[PDB]
C-alpha cells in the first residue's frame, strides 16, 4: 500500500536501519530526508479581520447602545426605557441582537449579519474587510463586548460562538509564551485548541519513515505510517519537529516512547503515544510531551547512533557518548543528559 | 407605578448582569479545573507508558481519575444553575411583591 | 435640589477616589506578581543553562511557565475592569435614581 | 516489546516470579499490592521450555 | 389581610425551597463522605488481607474506622435535623406573630 520507493537504495544495508516492536516493525530510511508538506495548510488566509462577534450581554435598560461597524456607526438603538412589564422586553439578548443586525444589513449587505442565541455574526463582506472594529454602547461596554480573533486572556471569550471560530489569545506581542489558538465547537459547548492560522499540520508523510506491518491474512503490508498531525498553534510556538532537514540516522524505542536520532537532536516522540511527535498542547506542560533536545556540549556532536538498553538510553556520537538518564517519568523536565566517556566510534 | 415599574427593572436587569458575571466566572471556574486536568492526565499517561503493566486495571485507575474531575466539573456547573435558580426566583419574588402593591 | 445633586456628585467623586485607589494597588499587585516573576524566570534560566539539554521542548517549558505568570497578570487586571464597570455602573444608577426624583 | 505467553507462574514470597518462554519477569509490590503499585520488571533472558 | 397572607405564605414557601436545597447539598455531602469511606475501608482491607494476621483484632479496627465514618454520618444528618428544626420553628413563629396582627 502507498508505494514501496522508500525502500530502495543503491546499497541497502548501510542505509536501511529498523528497530522491531511487535504489530508494526518500523524501517527508517537513513538516506531520505523529510519534507514540510506546504500544499496541505490547514488554515489558507484565515481572514482575520472579516468576522467580528458582537457579544449579547446584558441590556442595562437605558444606556443606549452605539455599535461601529467597520468604523462607521451604523447600529444604534436606544433601549425602550419604559416601566411596562410587556416593555421589560426590551433588553433580552435575543431581540436585542435582532433589533441591532437587521439595522447592520440595512447599511450595507456586503457584510451578512446573524443572530445567534448568544451572539451576531458579521459574515466577511467578499473584498472589504473590518478596517477597525470598535463600540462603545453604555458606560462600561456591558451590552456588547466585541471579541475579535484577539483577546487578553481566557476571560473576554464570547460564550456561544458559531461551529468553527478562532481566537488567538495573546499577552502582548514581544513575549509569544501564552499564545495559543482556540475554536469554539458547537456540537457540545466546548472551547478546543486546535492549529492555529496558515500553519500546515503534517509532514509529506512519504519522506518519513516507512512501516512494515504484518497484517492479519498473513500476508506483509509495506505501509506508510500515519504520522500525526501537530494539532497545536503557530508554527513557531509549536516548534516544527527539526529532523525535516536532516535525515532519520537510527530509530529507537528507548523508555516506552517511540525515538529518532536526528542529525543532532534526539527527537523522541511524546513517550506514550508512538506516533504524536509534535507538542501536544502549547499552554499547560504535559509530561508527556515529546522531548526534542539537541545535544549541544562544547562541541557540535553529529549523533551517529543509538542503544536502547532499559532504565537508560545511551547516545554514542563521533566524539564523545553521552547518556541520558532519567529512573523518574521521563519527561522534559527530568533528562539530565551526562557526558560520562569520551572513546571514539566509526561509521 | 412608572418610577416602581422602572426601578424593578432596572434591579431586574441588575441581577441579569450578575448572571452573567456568575456565568463567565463559572467558566473561569471551569477552564482553571481544566489547566489542572490536563496536567493530571498528562502525568497518568506518563506513568502508565513508562510501566509495561499494559493493562485494562490501569486503564480503569485512568478512568477513575478521569471520572474524579467529570464529577468535579457537574459539581461546579450544579453551584452555578443553583445560584441561576435563587438569583430568578428573586427577581420574580420582587416583581410580584411591586405587581401587588402596584 | 441643590443638595441633592451637591451630595449625589460627592457620592460619585468618593467612587472615582476609589476607583483610583483600586487602579494603584492593582498596580501594586501586578508588580508583586512581577518581582515574584523575575527570580522564577531567573531560576528556570539557571536549570536550562546548566544541563546541556539546549532544546525547542526545553525552551517550551520556559514559554509555558511565562504564559503561565502572562494569564495570571490578565486575571488580575480583569478583575480591576470588572470593578471598575461595577463602581461606575453603580454612581451610574445612583445618579439616575436620583434624577428621577428630582 | 514482544507478546509473551505467561508459561508458569512461581509465588514465592514478596514477590511472585513470572516466567514466561522468552524472558521472565518479576512482579514486586513491597508496598499493599495495588493496582497502583505492581512495578514489573524484566530481569533475565533464560529460556523456558513446555 | 390578603397581602399579608399571601407574603407569609411565600415567606415559608421559600423556607420549604431552603429545606430542599438544605437536604440535597446534605445528601452531597454524605455521598461524599462516603466516597472517601470506600477508599479508607478499600486500605484497610488491603492492610488486613496483607499481612496474614486474620486477626479478630484486625476485625476490631477494621469496626472501629467503620464505625469512625458511621458516627461522622450521624452526625451530619443530626446537623440537618437541627437546621430543619430551626427553619421550621421559624416559619412558624412567623405565621403567629403575622396571625396575631392579623
Amino acid at each position: 500500500p502507498n508505494g514501496s520507493n522508500y525502500i530502495k537504495t543503491a546499497n541497502p544495508r548501510n542505509d536501511l536501519r529498523m528497530v522491531t516492536v511487535a504489530d508494526y516493525t518500523f524501517i527508517v530510511n537513513r538516506n531520505v530526508v523529510a519534507q514540510k508538506n506546504t500544499k496541505s495548510v490547514n488554515l489558507p488566509n484565515y481572514n482575520p479581520n472579516q468576522d467580528g462577534l458582537i457579544n449579547v450581554r446584558g441590556g442595562q435598560y437605558g444606556r443606549e447602545l452605539i455599535v461601529h461597524i467597520n468604523g462607521k456607526d451604523v447600529a444604534k438603538y436606544k433601549i425602550p426605557d419604559g416601566s411596562q412589564p410587556e416593555h421589560v422586553n426590551n433588553t433580552d439578548a435575543q431581540w436585542l441582537a435582532e433589533e441591532l443586525a437587521k439595522q447592520m444589513r440595512t447599511n450595507l449587505s456586503d457584510w451578512t449579519v446573524n443572530v445567534g442565541q448568544g451572539f451576531i455574526h458579521v459574515t466577511a463582506p467578499s473584498g472589504q474587510q473590518i478596517d477597525s472594529f470598535t463600540t462603545k454602547d453604555g458606560y462600561a461596554d456591558q451590552l456588547i463586548n466585541p471579541v475579535t480573533h484577539y483577546a487578553q486572556s481566557f476571560s473576554k471569550l464570547p460564550p456561544n460562538a458559531p461551529n468553527g471560530y478562532m481566537v488567538k489569545i495573546v499577552g502582548d506581542a514581544s513575549k509569544s509564551a501564552d499564545q495559543y489558538y482556540v475554536r469554539y465547537d458547537a456540537e457540545r459547548k466546548v472551547w478546543t485548541e486546535t492549529l492555529g492560522w496558515n500553519t500546515e499540520d503534517q509532514v509529506l508523510w512519504e519522506t518519513m519513515p516507512h512501516a512494515l506491518v504484518r497484517a492479519a491474512d498473513g500476508n506483509f503490508d509495506f505501509k506508510w505510517l500515519e504520522w500525526s498531525p501537530k494539532s497545536c498553534g503557530d508554527v513557531d510556538t509549536n516548534p516544527w519537529p527539526s529532523f525535516v532537514g536532516s535525515s532519520i540516522n537510527d530509530v529507537f524505542f528507548f523508555r516506552n516512547r517511540l525515538g529518532f536520532l536526528s542529525g543532532e537532536n534526539i527527537i523522541l516522540s511524546r513517550t506514550a503515544k508512538y506516533f504524536n511527535f509534535y507538542p501536544a498542547s502549547i499552554a499547560n506542560l504535559s509530561d508527556d510531551d515529546p522531548i526534542d533536545v539537541a545535544v549541544s556540549t562544547n562541541r557540535i556532536a553529529i549523533l551517529k547512533y543509538a542503544v536502547p538498553f532499559s532504565e537508560e538510553l545511551l547516545i554514542w556520537s563521533d566524539e564523545a557518548q553521552f547518556v541520558l538518564t532519567a529512573s523518574g517519568t521521563l519527561t522534559s523536565k527530568s533528562v539530565e543528559l551526562n557526558l560520562t566517556t569520551q572513546f571514539d566510534v566509526q561509521d | 407605578a412608572m418610577e416602581i415599574m422602572r426601578q424593578t427593572n432596572i434591579q431586574n436587569a441588575d441581577l441579569s448582569l450578575q448572571a452573567r458575571s456568575k456565568l463567565e466566572e463559572a467558566s473561569a471556574e471551569l477552564t482553571s479545573q481544566n489547566m489542572q486536568k490536563v496536567q493530571a492526565i498528562g502525568s497518568i499517561r506518563a506513568a502508565i507508558g513508562e510501566s509495561m503493566l499494559e493493562g485494562s486495571s490501569m486503564d480503569r485507575i485512568k478512568r477513575v481519575t478521569e471520572g474524579q474531575f467529570i464529577r468535579e466539573a457537574n459539581m461546579v456547573t450544579e453551584n452555578y444553575r443553583r445560584d441561576y435558580q435563587a438569583i430568578f426566583a428573586q427577581q420574580l419574588g420582587g416583581t410580584q411583591s411591586a405587581a401587588s402593591q402596584i
